[PDB]
This record gives structure tokens, C-alpha cells and sequence, in this order.
């Protein structure tokens, strides 16, 4: 129904720099807060960024503070997540999902519902 | 009888002096079952404002 497709990722040298684009189908992404979850080759998801519906509320990964910007093109209703000065230590799958509980009056947890596909970053020599 | 004739002294005869009647034992308020509710666990309980 509802898609959150990822491009831009692959492999890349130690140092250098990569922009992930996270594209929304079948609605509207200008309203809906999104927040990132990476998950290394075989293990876990963890998080990494988060932009709000508002834009005004954004909140980083601890180790991928300071770099690592995320942002939203409403023109282009993207994902935006600029991936600067990358080291060995960033190989993983990127996800790209949008938050449920977005309405005023909805009175139940969160849960990330629409899903990335996901696509792998090779970090190395 | 004597106090309703104002008269301390009655003659023969028959009297009607007043009336009864029983009184009621209990009091019983009947109303709908109360049904369709407010929406208020609804704005105190948001998750998010």
C-alpha cells in the first residue's frame, strides 16, 4: 500500500561520503514524523536519526551525532539522510520508516509501522 | 369527634370526623441504562499533544 524505498546507499571508501534518499509512496510524507533504524550484516535494528512531522523536533544516534545529517524534501516528498566522513564501523542495512500514532487524539503506543526495504553500505578498503 | 364539632358535648348520632390513607413505604426513581459515553478517557489518556 504504503512504501518507504531506499537509494543511494552501496559501497564506499573509509573517509569519503554518501547520501542515503528515503522515497514515500502512497501518501503524503509531508506530515508524518519518520525516524531512521540501521541494522549491521547480521544482527539487530538500531536507530539512527529522527525528523518530525512539525521539522522542528529532530533527534540523532548518539554515535552518529555531530555527522550523519537527515532532513525531508517536501518538494520532492523524500527522505533526505546524508552520510559524511563514514568509517569501517558504519556497515549495515538502512531503513527508512514513518511513525504510526500521528493524529491528536489517538491514545495508543508507538510503533514503527510502515517498513523499509532496506539496502546495504560496505564501509572498507 | 369532640374537636371537630368544636363541642365538648356530642349527641346521637353518626360522625364523619376525617380521613386515612396509607402512606407511601418506599420512593423508586426508574431512568434508561445509561449508555453512550463521552469521549473523555479520550482526551486526558493522548498519547501525543
Amino acid at each position: 500500500q504504503v512504501q518507504l524505498v531506499e537509494s543511494g546507499g552501496g559501497l564506499v571508501k573509509p573517509g569519503g561520503s554518501l547520501r542515503l534518499s528515503c522515497a514515500a509512496s502512497g501518501f503524503m510524507i509531508s506530515d508524518s514524523y519518520m525516524n531512521w533504524i540501521r541494522q549491521p550484516p547480521g544482527k539487530g535494528l538500531e536507530w539512527v536519526s529522527y525528523i518530525s512531522s512539525n521539522g522542528y523536533a529532530i533527534y540523532y544516534g548518539d554515535s552518529v551525532k555531530g555527522r550523519f545529517t537527515i532532513s525531508r524534501d517536501n518538494a520532492k516528498n523524500f527522505l533526505y539522510l546524508q552520510m559524511n566522513s563514514l568509517r569501517v564501523e558504519d556497515t549495515a542495512v538502512y531503513y527508512c520508516a514513518r511513525e504510526q500514532p500521528g493524529g491528536y487524539y489517538d491514545s495508543s503506543g508507538y510503533r514503527l509501522d510502515p517498513w523499509g526495504q532496506g539496502i546495504l553500505v560496505t564501509v572498507s578498503s | 369527634t369532640k374537636c371537630t364539632l368544636k363541642s365538648f358535648t356530642v349527641e346521637k348520632g353518626i360522625y364523619q370526623t376525617s380521613n386515612f390513607r396509607v402512606q407511601p413505604t418506599e420512593s423508586i426513581v426508574r431512568f434508561p441504562n445509561i449508555t453512550n459515553l463521552c469521549p473523555f478517557d479520550e482526551v486526558f489518556n493522548a498519547t501525543r499533544f
